[PDB]
RNA sequence: GAUGUCAUACUUAUC
């Protein structure tokens, strides 16, 4: 109720698994732009810098999955 | 606004002996008009009384005002009278 | 020696034994906590020490059982039967992309050398005695308890952020003794009743003895 | 509280106002109210401490003595880093016991 | 068995790194923040070198890190960031030489998550407010302020959070005894993911959004908000009130707008590429960095794209409005993660993938023979603008800080016949790496 | 009832042996109605007789048979027709509930416990009939009218959360259908007790909910009334909520500008109060909000004289510290006189308006203090200064607010100099005005101003007003310490005085008199030790070592509080009644059955066990610690944390070998508040002693065939783990098997005790490899998450969240993994509230402990950043 | 809608955590691909009951209490059943009268001994894995024996005594062995006497 | 195993 209000990636008792993986895609791209060592792993296994990849992981945020179901 | 668990009798617990019921009516009468008071005289008993008020204020002042009484050498409590408790011994 | 460490880039690191008379490879020991290690170091014939992406590493040590005389359908949990377990895990900040156990210097003892993906350089030595363990420990909680981080970050939940910290004493914590104030110090030194020089010495002893 | 399951807090934006706690509740934490190695102060709202309301007690509501703080449980379950444990409503609570 | 772990050489790969009077000097010095460490350098204009006076280590993951000064004051204040949830503003003390934690306000959950604040973290350019927003549905703004004892202090965090929105970046613009503004181009999801066609994704491009924190009614508030034609990247202030035209560009791939609200149009200029380069048979480029500067005549930028290529951009403007806007390619650069000029002709570029370098600027502007091109152009089929490679001719490097972060591979031996051992590693990324040995002895 | 007289039958049948003088039942078992309240009880008094011939309704009889059990039943009776009303509201309906808890709540002939009953079942049962009420808003409305405008501040709070209940359940469209024709009503009560409805519920349901409806209900120009009542309703949610009114000030500005311009004096008036209401709260500060307010409210004030322009004074007043320096010093100059000419208003409230404007138009700079002190305070003098001032509170707290911030403005000798005069008069209430005024002086100002002939005065002042003294407050006693405090070494010549008079009134006839001069010693205790008193502070020690023969227990408790008083702020083996002669001699005063005075008695033993423990032949401590455990089950909150310090010390002293034997023999009692207190008691005596002493005992009191005791040892086990905390590392594989053996037991409390000590030792043993047992106690504790009961699950949610900060993350999600897609509904629920609390736990560490999923046809699930490897 | 369990075992590559109660949830090929994860926990077994997994052991006798070797070396268990065997015999009048005078030094054993049992003499304990989850029946099934072994109540039962000679140490079904052969079951089962040398292979089998 | 009346007992340092 409140609290998927509130805190969103909670979750509830009728949630999807597409929900699910999205927000677990978004939890993974923010401890992916938040941590340095992701980050500079990303731009080395690429040839992009951080800002490239930095972009590309901020426009991905919106459905990182896909169309839902 | 009073609490249910006080009433118009009020039991006294370890009291002296060698007091007599002049001194307990002025003990019992500093908070309002006493209505009656019984000594216990059992050697089961010994120790105890009750003293019952006319107002249920003047004895819900009189419980306040006993519980911890300077007297002889002894250690009196005063609480307030229960039906359950008081037949315990049948 | 008669055995592979096949490291896995998402679940853990697995033991295999093989056989001289057959040629089969059946694997008999895996983990069960989630690691996803990049690389991994071998230190002794029983324990491997292996680093993740994210920037932990740990040490994943054999029962003392160790039955690999298994010759080949359910096992524990979906996977082998003899799961290993942890007994050191440490967060370091960086994903530490290389890790070898050798000696950086001649006459000291042997240490694991780790260099990560930030440019830092770490080195993790065992220890001798109880004893001075347990004063680098109670250093440690005095260190972090009257010497605060200035990112407002608890001392105790950086190395734990991923993977809980066990046996694992943290020196740059206990390297900041001799950068802080005079009296605080000398605090730190009633309270453990030393001296500021020879926690000093104590400290840069084992620094001296393990590394440059 | 712990003890009334119908206490709710404030949660909100906790300011600068330090909370207080009076003289009956002096010690006790305001989740887990305990009173044993305390370990960070509480932040108060700015809505739960303004005019009238500083330097009140969070929990029962009355003028504050000492100083709140939590206990070393809370900050190590990361709860200090929640909202304003300021009660608000007080839901069968020290109301019927007045009036009889 | 009870292992302890030392640090023998630390990191050198700076992530973050900002430049200003943190001593309280008339002479600037640099911030770098490593990630987990942070480190002081003095910018010496004698023998042109970088000595480090202070370094701590911060125990976390610093996600942003801005100095800041105060008005009427000579020392600026450091404000950063970190994996918890509380922003920590401290000040550097030169004869304690150390980090003087001024104040801590927590205002979320600790761990790197798009709920708790620390990701962006701007500051206005007077000093009178800091805003700190998270990836999504959190941001927060601290109303900084002068107590009469000479000392900083911090009021209640004000609330500005608006759910179903990302942000990708945020800056302060520059207001002259007036309100602070904080702009973001901010992206709303709701739309993107109620729609199962997958058509809502494609129409669902970011907006600029600028927030007026009124300190008379004590709240923050959407000022303004102006959707773009384009995916912006990153947002850069202009100085403003008696400066000129106060702003915030947005950089995207190929593009620089201005976009200054109440009065002035959209002004778009595209990047000029390279001449004939075989690197972008379908891809764009996008900027990395702004480092603005302003030697008291004018303000100018200078951007670095995704190749490397420095550009000095200037803006000529109008007494009241933007009339165009004018770049040129001042020179070649590697790919650096931040750039801090100081003063008197000094550009400290530390590279995330290879060494840092810090030269000196010797010919600033260079608008005597370089073909510069402008925004009121009227060129089509594209950008239509190639720009010539040429080495460097505007600055001269003075100072190469050896920095090996990318330590991938490492590998301890004794190859060299010598007693103690070294170890050979690998730095650098792509055309920048190579195999370096490293020895216990000095050079 | 209770005070009704009875015969001597009835009081000899109450009395055991052994004592020496000196149809009207409904149905059976149902409770005494009343002879008025057999209306709504009617159909009760005749049979059921359900034999085709009961309706839906009749069952809704059974909501009223329940009634009855809960107007006048028995409270386990009541509690039963709660639980019972609760659990089926939905079953029953809100439309014959509310038909039948409407006639019975506006009954005129009811009382306040059944008014706190009907709102109590009217609150419990609004969480069940959610979106079901609203034909029943304005029934339930008008009957929750009169509840926020009462006397007791109880039932107003009830109603305010039965409004905000009835605006979270109805929405914000019912509320503005329901309080629309309730706003050009005749009834001005009723119009403003619907304005406070409105605003209670713009308050529960946000400002710019209801914004535009206030706004076009203070914008239509049909009636005064309907303005009146907006311009009131703006007015109480500016002051209900200050915070929120914030933000919405510009808002509610704009609204309340177009206000105080028409003919009708009382709506301006509505509009200045709500523009003061709107200062104080909404824009606090901000004067910009008042700027287009500010010029017609001052030609208000000036072109007329009345209410209104009291109204304006007081906007003005309100509005003045929320502009700049400049503004208020311009305001200042030009309100002074008028402030002046109406301290001679014959209307209370007028003279109210201007004593709270008088506090708040001298509280900056700009008013100099030689004027303040010519032309202002004389006529603040004469005018406020008398006695039917000091009968009201509101009339008397303004008063001394006016008179604090006055003597912090002008100064504290002037003050003090023309409110000692006071100080000896015949009037109580304005002499405890006078002395609570001297003691805000005394501690915001201090006494540094006064010089030597005024203190002798002063102090003489409260000599007169301590001892003449007939209430039972301590605002006398307060103030005289206060006065001590700021006086310091300047009583020197002052202390035989008062202990002459001490010493007077410790010996009189009636009981409050020697209590008052006990708490006047308790007082005055801390200043004798700062001023080298040190024979004074002795005779006094041993004249209350032998006052605690006062029958009065409230006297008796101020003597003892003034003992260890006396004993703090003097040495503890440096007394005149020293410890040898006071430790035996409290040993009977300990088993008083009074609050006050045993907790005294429990502090003097704590601080004697504490300090004094050498003063003893290790032989009354082990007497003492025996009559502790009867300390306990005492409605106080302050005997029960001593009485276990007490133990601890005296375990401490003597060696834990014999108090913990009493402690494991006082666990098996079967009576609330005894058993934890004796388990905190043994936790406290562990803590401070060798906790491995206590080790094996604790595995004893486990052995015997109890549940109580099990429980009662597992409580104390958990309550030492967790005041230990990292000391607990030690301790751990001795109380492993124990709480694996206590876990599998079929009793549901020994199973939450096991899960709060696993939390305990999760929560203490953080951080130092001890991992092992916190998984094997989760594997234990996770089929302990399915149970019914909530405090159960609780106890399993505090040892889930425990063992995820204890073991990690990781494995928490390995553990609730698999249950978030399970079928069954009852599983997954508490599946996705514990992935919900380890969520909010940590969410960071929930990246790399993820497992892998596939990707499906249409979406993909596969992450590939972090599959790559370079 | 909701398929058979045919259809999700053919479906899922791990048919064996598929249920019968699965079939009809809100995402099989989720709850398939959950259950049969690396380090995923099973559901327990009470979740489908109607006993809330606390009465079925009501009228099952248990112990009280199970001391471990370090409380018990230290002498306190036999003192605090002394002391419950001496409390239990006195009235009401002894424990009334041992309240204002006690007697001081119950046992007064030692102070250094509990530090030494906590410190010195401390056990490590039987512990699990976090997979192996509890159930109502786990505590009694004990029953979860090696080819060419026995245990000492077999060979009490059976009445062979282990030796080292292999005369009468092998069980007297080892003559059939001799006649028909080596079991078909256990191709490397070795038995002393047959194929293994008699004063070598004193443990009377080896899996080789 | 559910239901509705009665009784006993337990827990949350509740007052």
């Amino acid at each position: 109720e409140h609290l998927q209000s509130k805190y969103i990636g909670t979750g509830h008792a009728d949630t999807t698994k597409w929900e699910w993986l999205v927000n677990q895609h978004r939890d993974s791209y923010c401890s992916y732009m938040g941590h340095f060592d992701l980050l500079n792993y990303f731009a080395i296994a690429e040839n992009e810098s951080k800002a490239r990849v930095r972009f590309n992981l901020m426009e991905k945020m919106l459905q990182p999955c896909g169309p839902p179901a | 606004r009073l609490p249910p668990e006080v009433n118009r009798i009020l039991y006294i617990r370890n009291l002296p002996y060698k007091i007599t019921a002049e001194e307990m009516y002025d003990i019992f009468g500093k908070y309002g008009p006493i209505r009656q008071i019984r000594v216990g005289n059992t050697p089961e008993t010994r120790g105890t009384a009750y003293v019952v008020y006319e107002d249920i204020f003047d004895a819900k002042n009189a419980c306040d005002h006993l519980s911890g009484f300077n007297v002889c050498n002894r250690y009196l409590v005063v609480l307030y009278y229960n039906a359950n408790r008081a037949f315990q011994k049948m | 020696g008669h055995r592979v460490i096949v490291s896995d880039v998402q679940e853990s690191f697995i033991w295999v034994r093989y056989k001289r008379n057959e040629n089969q490879l059946i694997i008999f020991a895996d983990d069960t906590y989630p690691r996803w290690v990049t690389t991994a170091s071998l230190l002794d014939y029983d324990t491997v020490a292996g680093a993740d992406k994210f920037g932990n590493i740990c040490v994943v040590r054999l029962p003392p059982n160790t039955n690999d005389e298994v010759d080949e359908d359910r096992g524990l949990l979906n996977g082998a039967s003899q799961k290993a377990e942890v007994i050191m895990n440490y967060h370091v900040g960086e994903t530490v992309l290389s890790l070898q156990k050798t000696t950086l210097i001649p006459g000291g003892s042997e240490s694991l050398v780790y260099t990560t993906l930030s440019g830092g350089i770490g080195i993790l030595v065992p220890f001798t005695s109880h004893e001075d363990h347990d004063f680098f420990q109670h250093v440690e909680m005095h260190l972090r308890s009257e010497h605060p981080p200035l990112c407002g970050r608890d001392h105790l939940s950086f190395r734990s952020y991923y993977f809980p910290v066990k046996n694992v004493i943290d020196g740059d914590l206990c390297e900041q003794f001799n950068s802080m104030e005079p009296n605080k110090q000398k605090n730190v030194s009633e309270e453990l009743d030393r001296t500021p020089p020879e926690v000093s010495k104590k400290l840069e002893d084992i620094r001296t003895r393990y590394a440059f | 509280a712990k003890h009334h399951p119908d206490l709710i807090f404030c949660r909100k934006q906790a300011g600068v106002a330090i909370g207080r706690l009076c003289e009956k509740c002096d010690g006790k934490c305001v989740i887990c109210d305990s009173y044993v190695r305390p370990c960070t102060l509480v932040r108060i709202c700015d809505e739960c401490n303004y005019g009238s309301y500083q330097g009140r007690c969070v929990i029962c509501g009355g003028p504050g003595v000492s100083d709140a703080y939590y206990c070393k449980e809370c900050t190590i379950q990361e709860k200090d880093r929640d909202g304003c444990p300021k009660i608000v409503n007080l839901g069968s609570s020290k109301t019927d016991l007045f009036y009889e | 068995m009870f292992l302890y772990n030392l640090t023998l050489q630390r990191a050198t790969g700076i992530s973050f790194a900002i430049h200003g009077n943190f001593s309280g000097t008339k002479q600037q010095e640099i911030v770098v923040s490593r990630g987990k460490i942070l480190e002081l350098l003095r910018p010496d204009p004698n023998t042109g070198k970088v000595h480090t006076l202070l370094t701590v280590e911060v125990f976390g993951v610093i996600r942003s890190l801005m100095a800041f000064r105060l008005t009427g004051g000579t020392k600026d204040y450091i404000v950063v960031g970190s994996d918890s949830g509380r922003i920590v503003i401290l000040e550097y003390q030169p004869s304690k030489n150390m980090f003087e934690k001024i104040h801590q306000e927590t205002f979320g959950k600790s761990g790197c998550r798009r709920i708790v604040p620390g990701q962006f973290l701007a500051v206005d350019p007077k000093g009178r407010a800091v805003m700190i927003s998270a990836i999504e549905k959190q941001k927060l703004v601290y109303i900084l302020n002068r107590d009469a004892a000479a000392r900083l202090t911090i009021s209640s965090p004000l609330e500005a959070h608006k759910a179903n929105t990302l942000v990708y970046h945020v800056v302060g613009v520059d207001v002259g005894f007036e309100n602070p503004m904080f702009a973001c181009l901010e992206m709303d999801y709701e739309e993107a993911d109620n729609d199962p066609t997958g058509e809502a994704a494609a129409n669902t491009q970011q907006t600029l959004t600028f927030y007026e924190l009124d300190l008379g009614l004590n709240h923050v508030v959407r000022k303004y908000s102006e959707p773009l034609e384009e995916h912006g990247n990153f947002l850069i202030t202009v100085p403003g009130g008696s400066d000129g035209p106060s702003g915030v560009l947005i950089c995207s791939e190929n593009y620089i707008t201005y976009k200054n609200f109440g009065d002035q149009p959209d002004i778009r200029c595209p990047i000029p590429r390279r001449r004939n380069d075989l690197d972008d048979p379908e891809r764009g480029m996008i900027f990395v960095c702004s480092a603005t500067h302003k030697t008291k005549s004018m303000f100018f930028f200078l951007a670095q794209t995704e190749q490397g290529d420095i550009f000095k951009i200037t803006l000529e403007t109008d007494e009241d409005m933007v009339t165009e806007i004018r770049l040129k390619y001042f020179d070649t650069v590697p790919v650096a993660a931040a750039m801090c000029v100081l003063k008197t002709g000094f550009l400290f570029v530390a590279s995330e993938f290879g060494n840092h370098y810090l030269y000196q600027i010797a010919h600033l502007g260079d608008d005597d023979e370089e073909p510069e091109f402008s925004s009121a152009m009227p060129l089509e089929e594209g950008d239509t603008f190639f720009f010539q490679p040429r080495p460097l001719k505007n600055l001269v490097l003075v100072d190469e800080l050896d920095s090996l972060s990318p330590i991938l591979f490492c590998q301890i031996a004794d190859l060299a016949n010598e007693d103690t051992p070294q170890l050979y590693v690998a730095c650098g990324r792509g055309p920048r790496s190579s195999l370096r040995v490293l020895r216990h002895g000095l050079e | 009832e209770r005070n009704r007289p009875l015969s001597d039958e009835e009081l000899d049948a109450m009395f055991p042996e052994g004592y020496k003088v000196l149809n009207d039942q409904p149905s059976g078992n149902l409770p005494f109605l009343k002879p008025d309240d057999i209306q709504y009880f009617d159909k009760l008094l005749v049979d059921v007789d359900e034999s085709t011939l009961s309706p839906e309704e009749q069952k809704e009889r059974k909501i009223m048979k329940l009634l009855l059990k809960i107007k006048n039943g028995t409270p386990p009776m009541r509690k039963a027709a709660l639980r019972q009303i609760t659990d089926k509201a939905r079953e029953f309906g809100a439309g014959p509930l509310f038909n039948q808890i409407l006639p019975l709540l506006m009954s005129p002939t009811l009382e306040d416990q059944e008014r706190h009953l009907l709102v109590k079942v009217i609150d419990r049962i609004l969480y069940k009939l959610d979106d079901l009420v609203r034909p029943y808003v304005h029934k339930i409305l008008v009957v929750i009218e009169p509840l926020l405008i009462d006397e007791d501040y109880y039932a107003r709070v009830e109603g305010r959360e039965i409004i905000s209940n009835l605006a979270k359940a109805a929405g914000l469209a019912t509320m503005i259908s329901t309080m629309r024709p309730d706003i050009d009503n005749m009834d001005e009560y009723v119009r403003n007790t619907t304005a406070r409805a409105f605003a209670v519920v713009a308050s529960a349901l946000g400002i710019p909910s209801l914004l535009p409806f206030l706004k076009a209900v203070c914008k239509s120009k049909k009636s005064w009334q309907a303005r009146h009542t907006g311009i009131k309703i703006v007015q109480q949610i500016a002051i209900l909520m200050g915070c929120a009114i914030l933000p919405h000030l510009r808002s509610l500005v704009e609204i309340i500008e177009h206000g105080l311009v028409d003919e009708q004096q009382k709506v301006r008036t509505i509009s200045a109060l709500a523009i003061a209401a709107l200062a104080e709260a909404a824009t606090p500060y901000g004067i910009e909000s008042f700027d287009s307010v500010l010029k017609p409210l001052w030609k208000g004030i000036r072109q007329h004289r009345g209410k209104g322009l009291a109204a304006f004074l007081k906007a003005i007043g309100y509005l003045i510290p929320l502009m700049d320096a400049e503004y208020a010093n311009y305001y200042t100059r030009e309100v002074m006189l008028i402030l002046i000419r109406e301290f001679q208003s014959p209307d209370e409230e007028m003279k109210k308006i201007v004593l709270k404007v008088v506090k708040q138009c001298c509280g900056t700079d700009g008013v100099e203090a030689n004027y303040i002190k010519t032309e202002i305070l004389p006529p603040f003098f004469k005018h406020f200064w008398q006695h039917r001032m000091a009968l009201d509170r509101r009339n008397y707290r303004q008063l001394v607010d006016t008179t604090v911030e006055l003597a912090n403005k002008v100064g504290a000798a002037e003050i003090i100099s023309r409110i000692v005069d006071d100080l000896k008069d015949e009037a109580e209430q304005y002499r405890k005005m006078v002395m609570e005024t001297i003691e805000k002086i005394m501690g915001n100002l201090g006494a540094a101003d006064i010089d030597h002939k005024l203190e002798e005065q002063l102090i003489d002042g409260i000599l007169y007003a301590f001892q003449e003294q007939t209430t039972e407050d301590s605002v006398m006693l307060n103030g005289f310490g206060t006065v001590v405090n700021a006086l310091g070494k300047r009583v020197k010549p002052y202390l035989p005085q008062i202990c002459g008079t001490v010493l007077w009134r410790l010996n009189n006839k009636s009981a409050k008199v020697r209590q008052q001069a006990a708490d006047l010693i308790s007082r005055t205790a801390v200043v004798m030790k700062t001023c080298q008193e040190e024979k004074l502070m002795g005779h006094l020690g041993v004249v209350l070592y032998e006052y605690l023969g006062e029958e009065y227990p409230e006297v008796l408790g101020s003597i003892l509080g003034a003992l260890k008083a006396i004993v703090n702020v003097i040495g503890m083996h440096k007394m005149t009644p020293p410890i040898k002669d006071l430790l035996p001699r409290l040993t009977p005063i300990l088993k008083n059955r009074h609050e006050k005075v045993q907790e005294n008695c429990i502090d003097l033993v704590g601080r004697i066990a504490d300090r004094g423990a050498e003063y003893v032949s290790a032989r009354e401590w082990m007497r003492i610690c025996f009559e502790l455990l009867e300390l306990l089950k005492a409605h106080k909150k302050a005997i029960r944390r001593a009485t276990v310090n007490t133990f601890g010390y005296i375990a401490k002293a003597i060696g834990p070998h014999d108090v913990l034997a009493t402690l494991l023999n006082n666990l098996k009692v079967q009576e609330r508040q005894n058993r934890v207190c004796t388990t905190v008691a043994i936790a406290i005596v562990a803590e401070t002693c060798s906790p491995f002493t206590v080790l094996p005992a604790l595995m004893n009191e486990y052995r015997v065939p109890e549940l109580n005791v099990q429980n009662g040892v597992l409580k104390s086990l958990s309550f030492l783990f967790e005041y230990i905390g990292e000391m607990g590392k030690d301790y751990i594989y001795a109380v492993t098997p124990l709480l694996e053996d206590a876990l599998m037991d079929r009793d549901l409390v020994h199973r939450q005790t096991a899960s709060a000590v696993v939390q305990h030792m999760s929560l203490g043993v953080y951080g130092f490899g001890c991992e092992d047992s916190l998984n094997h106690l989760l594997n234990y504790v996770w089929p302990n998450v399915f149970e019914t009961s909530p405090h159960v699950i609780q106890a399993v949610m505090g040892a889930l969240e425990g063992l995820r900060v204890a073991i990690g993350p990781c494995r928490m999600l390995q553990y609730c993994l698999q249950g978030l897609f399970h079928p069954a509904r009852k599983v997954r629920d508490v599946y996705w509230k514990i992935y919900n609390s380890i969520y909010i736990g940590s969410q960071d560490a929930l990246i790399a402990h993820y497992p892998r999923i596939y990707n499906d046809d249409k979406n993909t699930y596969i992450r590939y950043e972090l599959d790559y490897i370079l | 809608n909701r398929f058979t369990v045919a259809e999700l075992k053919q479906l899922v590559a791990r048919p064996d955590v598929v249920e019968m109660h699965d079939v009809t949830a809100q995402d099989p090929k989720l709850l398939v691909h959950l259950k049969a994860t690396r380090n995923s926990v099973p559901v327990p077994r009470h979740w489908c009951f109607k006993r809330k997994y606390l009465q079925g052991k009501r009228g099952i006798e248990k112990p009280p209490f199970e001391l471990p070797d370090f409380i018990k070396r230290t002498g306190i268990q036999e003192m605090r059943e002394a002391l419950q065997e001496k409390e239990e015999q006195k009235t009401m009048k002894s424990k009334m009268r041992e309240k204002v005078r006690p007697k001081m030094g119950k046992i007064d054993i030692d102070y250094q001994k509990l530090h030494d049992a906590f410190f010195k003499w401390q056990t490590k304990p039987k512990l699990t894995i976090h997979g192996d989850l509890y159930y109502e029946g786990k505590e009694f099934e004990t029953r979860l024996k090696k080819p060419g072994d026995l245990s000492d109540e077999l060979r009490i039962s059976l009445g062979m005594p282990v030796g080292p000679n292999a005369h009468k140490v092998p069980p007297p079904w080892l003559i059939a062995m001799q006649r028909y052969g080596p079991p078909p079951s256990y191709p490397n089962l070795k038995i002393p006497g047959l194929n293994s040398p008699i004063p070598e292979s004193c443990s009377f089998g080896y899996h080789a």
